[PDB]
């Protein structure tokens, strides 16, 4: 059950306060292109974030938690010998598993009572849902009834993973929704005194907690350079790519490796569906390491692990 | 307090003395004080030991004028809120021929206690909003459940009255006491089955049910499953929106917030709507009833009677459609759940009604309206006295519940406990009989006659207010329940400072415990003048005699000052005869003209319109006259601190002496008429000197004389004449006979009161309906035993019961407090 | 207060003693505290309803000159602001045979408080004398999205002309009581549809539908499906234009900014241009009806009738060439970059119904092109909801003070559209005219002046004169306001919780409806000091030879001008006075100074000279113009009242001790005795020159005790109104003892009627003929023989009265005895 946290509220800070002259006092010696100072987004997000007032100075609680359902998820994918075999073994007492290969974090693989939630068209777990998702550059490029909401994506989070693009997919599940979908872990299992080698397929239980509330994200990616127009298209962009291969999909088919126009709308479970084999443990681990180069995670994780 | 001699008969406080305003803050009358007398329980707590199904009566020896004692002779507990709509008659249950009695309130909104915006509420117009007229921007700063669009639309121009939660707080109060009916057995008494059906033994073993809408006689199935509203037929109806965009465009301002408060993660939290609209819209929605398995008197025709509680015939509201905006999660931009919505499902009851619910739709859609008898119908199985404590705790976690509902509860007993009226007799324990007018015609505490209705039901006809009650108005809750407004009657509380009566199986018991010091404050308020009950019926508009006028003028609640309400006089009257009558105050709440704030009381806001507790002959005639007596005597004398000196035991036959009077040396003179065969008592020196009032003048209050009279007619041998010994217009009971209360089935080894014991003796008439004197006559040769016991020289032998007087002081933890539990003295620090 | 007896008569201050100038605070007199002393009232057969629906009438207990108590006897609340299209004639409905009433108002500049420049226009004031143009084609000022060459052509001007936001804050208020019928059935009254058509009862359920151009007779569909203005052959421009360099060229000069604050207002964000062309343009755009499903008496015939409510035919604004200029959402003929400086445009939800130049084009915005103003106001005219409205003005209150602005313009729409029938000659109570007449649809303000009835047909052709002075809001102040370039004393922000609470309230029409109330007493009691005869009143501009008839109108109203100021009228502080000093409570006011001197102006002060004042029609539908100006009737005036003057006192009970008497030659009075013509007339005042003629610039003295006698001598029964001498007078006198009484609406169930002269307006005794003649008030010398001997106080007279919170039923036989007489009384404060 989630709720605003109100509790150490935002001080403005040198740059704040070194903005609120130039709108109050009426400075505008501005220009159409001119973004920040090397970040990219744009100079006119004073006129739009910096005109804010609120006392709603929030914490990472809730994207830190899961954030950190994900790592407890795709650590069973590690070696057969660093996990219990009592552990695959607390409700299922009829089974051993098997040392050798290790446990394989599938998603959407689950057989019976449904579970296989869009196990080609993927759909939300706890609703009939799937979101969307619109990388834009610019506040005035949105779909002009969401600029209240929209998540400017700094680009430390650009600079943390390595792929550069698998860190936009971290921050997309971190910030909208758990679960996305409905993850398993088959893992090689045989019996008793070992006749039937088979797969189990299990589904960890952090898999099945309802979290977030957000299902429209609008995302707004830095510019490279100071200065619909797909032809110019690196205008405030890199790039947004959906996924490696796990393409899998059915209404509006999601295997375009590439596509970030100025602003169209996406399947957000599908998005996270083709970012859903990617998402390792040490990836995990030096997406954390950025994290807490700009905000403070040590006592936020523990609280959340 | 009874009496041991006439030594404490004669140093008795006065009337004037304890009708005076009083300074002290007084404890809350919690019902307990009588409990403790009449019951095994004195001490605390007992959860299903204590039979209350047996302990339902005044019981005690007696003491007879012929100089013998009477073992066991119980007096019933005169108030229920269950009026019987099958009776047994002739030991079998049959229909019962009498329409439903019903009441009405007089719902406005006055000037409550103040009220302001918060920081919150300048934080949304002075931050944010002030700072999007210079971005060029339409952000959304949602505050916990609602669009910015929503908060800024009641962040605005607010009402100068302040709210005031009586109205679904009355509500609260009030389908609480019907469905604390299906407890147990051994909670419930069995006296209050047995109130007016008298011919009826409930049992122990299966409880109540607590149904709805299956009353089988005049209608009153209002719709059994296409229900409507039993004052005025209609249905209703009500949307769940999302937002105030969803509302057409024709109500919007009507709109209530269902704050996210009430609905948590506690309960079964879709409930919580349904207490909240049934709170906030309409009562009743629908007729409930209470079946019991019930038997006769020796025991063989076990049957189930019908009853249908007082407070399910009360109408309230004025608010048939509902539009209820709930909480959107956290925060979400505007879109079966289409906008985050928690829920709204439709009961438990599978209800084939004319929108044809199946058995519990699941819906919130953006408009698509439902009815709202139906929707109220489905949860009307579910509303135990468990999850209305609860949702009473959650309600105080945000708003000040702790004394608007001991106010709303204590007007709920005001107008809930009825009783039957009287009926005239020698002796001890009588009755009326089967299907009659006369058996089910019955009376508030206010010695009022309760209306019943004209026509069939669902009714068309809305008769006259009975009380001024105020009403929240939704467009200041939406507002007070959102953080943007506060007040000091608003301040928010605990779980803990809810009240003790809610939620507790003991209810039943204890307001009807609770409604008879309101019956001794109006009985003491209407006996120190005794206008019999002609003189109170057609006194509003006669242009005789200017004070009687006055009196019934300024009885009631019929002034105002500024838009609030002015309080009655002579209501202050009853409260100062309460207060210092009982030792404890009853519970007001707060009006305000301006700047100055002052207090009304259950006792200062009744309305004109309807007759007085009127008397029932031993054959079912009238014979309205005396004083409007209700209860019996003993329950105005013994349960009291302070009894004014008219009202008074008899004290017992000690030695020689036993009952005497008061003669010329404390002012008073015997009338002595034409005639000299019939002389008066002792009364005042203007009796002789007055024969009719003059226009101006009524009964002096004098308790000496008053005393007097009833010790006169007490002989039993007396005529209510004239100043000449002329017959008056009113009608006169047809011997010696005084109103006697009502006789209930007897237990083994248990008594009948004997001889003017469960009488009411302190109704002396004094004031006809011409404005002529009234007087008490004896005969020359059987009044000289009487006169010489007003001059001391001989005694009268009367009968008395024989208790003791203890009174205890209070208690102040009733079962709602016992915070001593041990896992919270070490959480203490922390509160 | 009701006189229990004659000793409250007598101890009752005087006119002058109650319109003096008072200095206190006085707070506002809301009609949230004026519905309690109308519901919480003392009565047994009273059903106490809760709903406003039965909570209108004044109902009460009456006690006859005989001595008789009627038990549930009503009186008529007299103020509706609805005409009747449709009336109910013959059972049936039948469209009305009868003209639409029309009201005019007369703009001036305010000049009061003006314009002081900010930190930003002197900051930039600098950048245009000292020519620092460090600046570009495209930048916009800072985060509103204008541009920067606007300092070139608005901070430019130099004018004192600041005004105040009067007039948008007054037609943005007319707007919020029309759809403020569209709430719910249960929270109108039903007899604010009964005032003018009696043979009605409307219907709980489905609530009125507030609709637009749909009046079926007389015109009054003013382009039914080609909209055009009611008040004159028009239909407007608007023309969204980003900046100034893209105007008609020509009308540069009157160009609106509309900053965003208003684009934030609402949460369509295009209901708020609406409301905002709405408010800045012309009043009315169309011309709205209230239609609501009525039935008849008994019930046989249910219909709908349509009704015009009195605040949709009140001529304003002045403004038809709109040109409204929108910010830009960034720093950057073009239609196709449509955004250049728009978020939107869109002409109306689905309301189309148009004909030349068809405007259903739900989006249309280019750089500049005209629209039908009417058209655009015409869609946009479903939509303005009062909860909408309430939102609208919540960012109104962020950016300009609009907490006394509104108090100031929404009394003076009670003091203009709450609008009333003038009266009827009759014996007893409750007198109505007829179906269809000009008589009963003839109808007056709550100044006791009667509202012009259009002579032409819609739309009008000839504009009559304007009634009430009100100020303007112009473009050249609100530019500069709007942008941060100017702050005026009258226009400190506030919050959106100081918002006055009637805007977006169900319960505004039974409010207003209260609140003209207690301007009528005002008024009543101004007209009635001085018995200054109708025709006297009407005369006195037509045809007049005396120097005072003249002084006393010229005086009255707000004749007087400087230069662009509302001046406040002399004896119209008399009213208020009498406003102040009687209800203890003060109006709502706005500031204006005249010459340097800060001064106060009420709507009692505002209203202009001219026009029929409130008569009295007969029984049969004659004018009957004898008598003062009367509008309601006494018990309106007396239990309203806190301090009411000794003329108009209430008649205590009949069968009594001290009674009613009168004034005599002991309070220096004098009697005129005509006894040749068996003639006699009242202890009145000493002539001094006054016996025949009044000298020419003198009128009728302030007497109460003369003016008390002689309306107890009207109530007698057989009243002449003659003369000195005992001639007839110019004037049309009532057929017999025929005092004007008050409109009759339908009974409900266990309720009456009024009994005598108990609905009757008493007050008003005719003292000073159109000829500067006295008017004496006769009876016959036999009938005169018992008013004399109760002047004389030898006798006591019987005269019916409401038994009401201090006044009981009085015996025949009176048997009084000792004094004191303090039953339960000591016991409680005495």
């Amino acid at each position: 059950n989630v709720s605003e946290y109100y509790s150490n509220p935002i001080i403005a800070t040198k740059l704040s306060e070194m903005i609120s002259d130039q709108v109050k006092n009426n400075q505008f010696s501005t220009w159409r292109r001119d973004n920040t100072s090397l970040q990219g987004f744009n100079a006119f997000d004073i006129a739009t974030i910096n005109t804010a007032i609120l006392p709603n100075g929030l914490s990472l609680e809730s994207m830190l938690l899961k954030l950190s359902l994900l790592h407890s998820i795709k650590a069973m994918n590690v070696d057969a010998a660093s996990i219990n075999r009592s552990q695959y073994q607390v409700i299922d007492h009829n089974t051993v598993p098997t040392i050798g290969a290790p446990a394989v974090v599938g998603v959407n693989n689950s057989p019976v009572f449904g579970e296989d939630c869009g196990g080609n068209n993927p759909v939300y777990p706890f609703g009939g849902g799937t979101g969307a998702i619109a990388f834009h550059v610019t506040l005035q490029t949105v779909p002009d009834e969401r600029k209240s909401y929209a998540i400017f994506v700094p680009p430390a989070i650009l600079q943390a993973t390595s792929d550069a693009n698998e860190a936009l997919a971290l921050f997309a599940l971190s910030m909208s929704e758990w679960p996305h979908a409905l993850y398993t872990v088959t893992k090689q299992t045989t019996d008793l005194a070992g006749a039937n080698a088979g797969q189990q397929v299990f589904i960890p239980t952090q898999s099945t907690i309802h979290i977030g509330g957000r299902r429209v994200l609008d995302l707004i990616i830095p510019r490279r350079e100071i200065a619909a127009m797909c032809m110019v298209r690196p205008q405030a962009g890199p790039d947004a790519t959906a996924g490696a291969i796990p393409l899998a999909a059915g209404q509006l088919f999601n295997m375009n490796f590439i596509g970030a126009p100025a602003f169209e709308e996406w399947p957000l479970t599908s998005y996270l569906y083709s970012w859903a084999g990617r998402f390792d443990i040490t990836t995990i681990r030096q997406y954390m390491g950025r994290l807490a180069t700009m905000v403070g995670v040590k006592d936020a994780y523990w609280a959340a692990h | 307090p009874i009496s041991a001699d006439f030594s404490e008969v004669e140093n008795a406080p006065s009337f004037l003395s304890l009708a005076e305003n009083t300074d002290e803050v007084l404890k809350p009358y919690t019902g307990l004080e009588i409990q403790t007398i009449i019951t095994n329980i004195v001490g605390d707590a007992n959860p299903n030991q204590s039979r209350i199904f047996d302990q339902d009566r005044l019981r005690g020896n007696q003491y007879s004028a012929g100089g013998l004692v009477t073992q066991n002779a119980v007096s019933a507990i005169p108030f229920t809120n269950l009026i019987p709509r099958t009776i047994r008659v002739g030991n079998i249950l049959v229909n019962s021929a009498n329409r439903l009695q019903i009441t009405e309130t007089n719902v406005s909104e006055y000037y409550s206690n103040p009220i302001i915006a918060t920081k919150l509420s300048e934080m949304i117009s002075d931050q944010v909003k002030n700072n999007q007229f210079s971005t060029w921007r339409r952000d959304n700063t949602s505050l916990q459940g609602f669009n910015a669009f929503d908060i800024a639309t009641i962040n605005t121009a607010i009402l100068p009255n302040g709210l005031s939660l009586e109205s679904m707080l009355l509500k609260l109060s009030l389908l609480h006491s019907i469905k604390a009916m299906n407890v147990d057995a051994a909670s419930i008494n069995r006296s209050q089955y047995q109130v007016i059906d008298h011919n009826t033994v409930p049992t122990i073993g299966a409880p109540a049910v607590v149904g709805v809408n299956n009353s089988p006689v005049f209608g009153e199935d209002c719709g059994g499953n296409n229900p409507v509203y039993p004052f005025g037929g209609g249905t209703g109806a009500i949307a769940f929106h999302v937002t105030l965009q969803t509302v057409p465009d024709e109500r919007k301002s009507y709109a209530i917030f269902v704050p996210p408060a009430i609905l948590q993660a506690t309960s079964d939290a879709n409930e919580a709507l349904a207490l909240f609209a049934l709170s906030m819209s309409e009562w009743p929605h629908a007729l409930y009833t209470v079946t019991k398995q019930t038997t006769d008197l020796a025991g063989a025709n076990a049957g189930q009677q019908v009853f249908i509680p007082t407070q399910s015939t009360i109408h309230i509201g004025g608010r048939r459609v509902l539009d209820l905006i709930i909480p959107r999660r956290e925060i979400a931009p505007n879109p079966v759940r289409p906008q985050a919505g928690p829920d709204a499902t439709a009961g438990a009851i599978p209800l084939a009604a004319g929108q044809l619910f199946n058995m519990n739709f699941i819906g919130a859609p953006a408009f698509e309206e439902w009815p709202l008898t139906s929707y109220l119908y489905s949860w009307a199985g579910r509303f135990d006295i468990t999850t209305i404590r609860q949702y009473m705790g959650r309600l105080a976690t945000m708003v000040g519940v702790k004394d608007a509902y001991w106010a709303a509860h204590e007007l709920n007993v005001a107008l809930s406990q009825v009783a039957p009226k009287m009926t005239t007799a020698a002796g001890g324990w009588a009755a009326q009989a089967a299907n009659s007018a006369q058996q089910s015609d019955v009376c508030y505490s206010s010695l009022l006659t309760v209306t019943r209705s004209a026509a069939n039901f669902p009714l068309a006809n809305q008769p006259a207010a009975d009380m001024r009650v105020y009403d929240t108005d939704p467009a200041t809750w939406n507002k007070v329940a959102l953080g943007l407004a506060t007040a000091a009657n608003l301040v928010p509380e605990q779980s803990m400072d809810v009240p003790f009566v809610v939620g507790d199986a003991r209810t039943s018991f204890w307001e009807r415990l609770q409604a008879i010091p309101m019956c001794i404050a109006w009985t003491m308020y209407y006996h120190s003048r005794g206008i019999t009950t002609l003189a109170w019926d057609n006194a509003y508009t006669d242009n005789t005699n200017k004070w009687l006028q006055k009196m019934v003028r300024n009885t009631f609640s019929t002034t105002q000052s500024v838009g609030t309400i002015i309080p009655a006089r002579y209501g202050k009257i009853v409260c100062n005869l309460y207060k210092n009558m009982f030792h404890r105050a009853p519970a007001y709440v707060a009006t305000s003209v301006g700047g100055k704030e002052l207090h009304i009381t259950h006792f200062e806001r009744w309305l004109p319109g309807g007759t007085y507790a009127n008397v029932y002959s031993g054959a079912g005639a009238v014979v309205n006259c005396f004083s409007p007596v209700l209860i019996p005597d003993i329950w105005c004398q013994y349960f009291t601190a302070k009894l004014p000196l008219f009202a008074g035991a008899f004290p017992p036959a000690q030695g020689q002496n036993s009952t005497k009077g008061f003669n010329s040396k404390q002012g008073l003179m015997i009338h002595r008429n034409q005639n000299n065969n019939l002389v008066a008592p002792y009364l005042e020196k203007f009796a002789d000197n007055s024969s009719y009032f003059p226009v101006g003048q009524g009964p002096e209050i004098n308790d000496m004389a008053t005393w007097n009279g009833r010790l006169w007619m007490t002989t039993g041998n007396v005529q209510y004449l004239d100043y000449s010994g002329a017959a008056i217009v009113e009608a006169v009971p047809p011997a010696g006979e005084l109103p006697v209360g009502k006789q209930i089935p007897l237990l083994a080894g248990e008594n009948a009161p004997i001889e003017l014991t469960n009488a009411a003796t302190t109704c002396v008439p004094r004031y006809s309906n011409d404005g002529r004197r009234i007087f008490t006559y004896l005969t020359t040769a059987q009044s000289v035993i009487p006169v010489q016991a007003c001059n001391r020289a001989a005694n009268l032998a009367r009968s008395c019961w024989l208790l003791s007087n203890v009174y205890a002081e209070p208690a102040l933890q009733a079962l709602g407090d016992e915070v001593e539990d041990a896992f919270d003295t070490l959480t203490n620090s922390s509160f």
